[PDB]
């Protein structure tokens, strides 16, 4: 499961 | 001229930016005081904006395919979820720090304490400690009289004996409450009529250890009611606290209105009572004596928490104004004294809570 938040 | 309640504008979410369609019960959160976080489609690409209440004007934007974002009370610690999937991150550690995969939709969430978030699923209610490796653990089964509600809160005692589920539907052209009371150490549930509600601690004068109330609002038939029961047995040595029943008015124009949010200050043991068209109520939390009514707004205040800072109230209306509302602690003893005509009832507060004003009487 991707994580539901991007910190990129 | 002189009132018992301060109010304080803290922000307009329009002036950050913040879109109007997303300032709403199901896309923004305020678990506390300490954070907004607002769910907005911004182009093709959802996005959530955390705006820190300590740092307001620098929101922090960042893509996510959460359908519910909910930031813990105390950190910046954020608990998001996809249908199923629940993930928990910190966010200045850009890391992952716990993640389950539910068996049934999680249609309402919260924090509850520093360290514990609360899942409703369609039918039972969960807690979830952020402590080690613990997954979710069911509390209870939902009680059929709270089947098809929307499901707007829950609240629990200090302890987490005490756990009330809130849920509204239209019955008889009216929005009627459904809570579910669970008693942790009798494992029974009471269905009770109820608008909206808060625990608290409360010590009365010859007792050794606090009391443990439950308070909650209602508009029935019967009309607006505010209770104030103890909840669990005294602890052994302690008086029990009488429970208290009071009127909750609605003027003649506000027959739609009910009751929508409740915060309780311990450092002043009061009640604070807000109704979804604007009014704005303060209750003695030991008497239940009603000391204020007035209206805030036409408006819906759809979120509230502690206001830590005043151990008041803080909202969010449609509008986006971030309002809070605490006790005058300069003008509620003559207030009460004067223009309540309540000598006996302003001169327990004052020295209850150490408050200036009943020198003179």
């Amino acid at each position: 499961a991707a994580d539901l938040i991007d910190f990129s | 001229q002189i009132l018992p309640i301060r109010f304080q504008e803290h922000l307009q979410l329009q002036n950050l930016g913040i879109n109007p369609a997303n300032i709403g019960f199901s896309t923004l959160t305020m678990e506390s005081d300490k954070f907004i976080c607002i769910r907005e489609k911004v182009g093709e690409q959802a996005q959530v904006v955390i705006i820190d209440m300590n740092d307001p004007s620098n929101p922090i934007r960042r893509p996510i395919s959460a359908d519910s974002a909910i930031m813990n009370p105390a950190s910046k610690v954020i608990a998001l979820k996809a249908g199923k999937t629940l993930q928990i991150f910190n966010i200045e550690m850009k890391s992952k720090m716990k993640a389950h995969t539910m068996t049934d939709d999680v249609t309402f969430w919260k924090w509850i304490s520093l360290n514990t978030v609360a899942l409703v699923t369609d039918n039972a209610v969960y807690h979830w400690s952020m402590e080690g490796e613990s997954q979710p653990v069911k509390m209870f089964d939902r009680h059929s009289s709270l089947a098809g509600c929307q499901i707007i809160n829950y609240r629990t005692d200090a302890k987490q004996k005490w756990l009330l589920l809130t849920g509204i539907s239209a019955q008889q052209n009216r929005v009627v409450g459904a809570m579910q009371l669970y008693s942790v150490d009798r494992k029974v549930s009471q269905p009770i009529e109820g608008h909206a509600a808060s625990f608290a601690q409360f010590k009365m004068e010859g007792n050794a250890e606090e009391s443990t109330l439950f308070c909650f609002a209602v508009r029935g038939q019967a009309g607006g009611k505010l209770h104030i029961i103890e909840v669990g047995t005294p602890p052994t040595g302690n008086q029990p606290f009488p429970k208290k029943a009071v009127d909750v008015f609605f003027p003649p124009e506000a027959q739609n209105d009910f009751p929508v949010a409740m915060q309780i200050s311990e450092k002043h043991d009061v009640v604070f009572l807000i109704t979804k068209y604007g009014y704005i109520h303060l209750y003695d939390l030991e008497t239940g004596t009603c000391i204020y009514m007035n209206r805030i707004s036409g408006e819906t205040i759809f979120v509230t928490a502690p206001h830590e800072a005043t151990a008041g109230i803080i909202g969010v209306n449609r509008k986006g104004q971030v309002l809070s509302v605490c006790v005058e602690e300069e003008n509620i003893i003559p207030y009460i004294t004067n223009v309540l005509q309540n000598p006996d009832l302003a001169l327990r507060m004052a020295v209850r809570n150490n408050l200036a004003g009943a020198e003179e009487l």
